[PDB]
């Protein structure tokens, strides 16, 4: 769903 | 009456700050240049794809923030990012031409460069009443990164699953920032100092609505939507 403001969150 | 461990949430939010600004914009020379319809969407859509990354960096580093689940973390990021970009942009906005001074002529944005993105006077009229408003705030940096932090974490964001967790953060952050107004900031500034701050805030969601209105209309011509960048879709939305 969002993948890319999921790496940036890790 | 700045218990210790509230001067420690603010040592945080600056140091936060501190390493996601750079006041010398120097990587703005990566991005698409600037072209002076719709000349400067390639130009201030890397602009915005770059400062949605500085806001999730600032984010990370709010004390409590990483306690929420990441559904949480999602929608709190993807409602407020434009709010926050806004606020952050006041630490360029000059009153000298009611412009975003970013380092250079290139890099100098006025109404009409705005204009040349997509949109409106009905974005751009009340934008530029919230820069000049906030100016006449001149809120400390401690209180300025304070309000930050706030519009990030509020309970009735669409979609938030444990407000009561959010709403406990923003709680500690707000009693944070009551505190620090109401023992270093002196009269006549420190007057309804907060009050004023939140009512910023207020500001922020209107044109938060006013944005998604104009971006809708904008991403909805794929010849407009080639011009983004993938960050941005996933955020505001394809
Ligand atoms: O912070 C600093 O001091 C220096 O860095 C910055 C970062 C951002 C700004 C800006 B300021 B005016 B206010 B508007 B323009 B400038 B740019 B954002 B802030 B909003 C902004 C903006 C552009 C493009 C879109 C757009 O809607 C469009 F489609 F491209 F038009 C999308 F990008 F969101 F999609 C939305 C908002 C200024 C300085």
């Amino acid at each position: 769903n969002h993948p890319m403001l999921m790496n940036l969150l890790k | 009456k700045l218990s210790e461990e509230q001067q420690h949430i603010i040592a945080i939010l600056l140091d936060a700050h501190h390493k996601t600004y750079d006041p010398t914009y120097a990587d703005f020379r990566d991005f698409r240049p600037p072209v002076r319809p719709l000349s400067m969407l390639p130009h201030l859509a890397d602009l915005v794809s770059y400062s949605i990354q500085k806001v999730i960096g600032f984010a990370k580093m709010i004390p409590g923030f990483r306690d929420l689940t990441s559904d949480d973390q999602i929608v709190l990021l993807k409602s407020s990012a434009i709010e926050v970009i806004m606020l952050r942009s006041n630490q360029s906005f000059t009153m000298d031409d009611m412009s975003w001074d970013c380092g250079s002529q290139d890099y100098k944005y006025d109404v009409t460069d705005v204009s040349k993105a997509g949109h409106t006077l009905e974005l751009i009229e009340p934008l530029i009443k919230f820069q000049v408003g906030l100016k006449k705030l001149n809120l400390h940096e401690e209180e300025h990164v304070l309000l930050m932090a706030i519009c990030i974490v509020s309970p009735d964001r669409p979609g938030v699953q444990d407000a009561k967790l959010v709403e406990a953060i923003q709680d500690r952050l707000s009693n944070t920032l009551q505190t620090y107004i109401r023992c270093r900031h002196p009269p006549p500034g420190s007057h309804q100092l907060y009050a004023k701050m939140i009512q910023k805030l207020a500001d922020l969601r209107s044109l938060n609505e006013e944005h998604s209105k104009q971006y809708r209309s904008l991403s909805f011509q794929p010849e407009n939507s080639m011009k983004l960048t993938p960050l941005v879709l996933e955020v505001f939305g394809n």
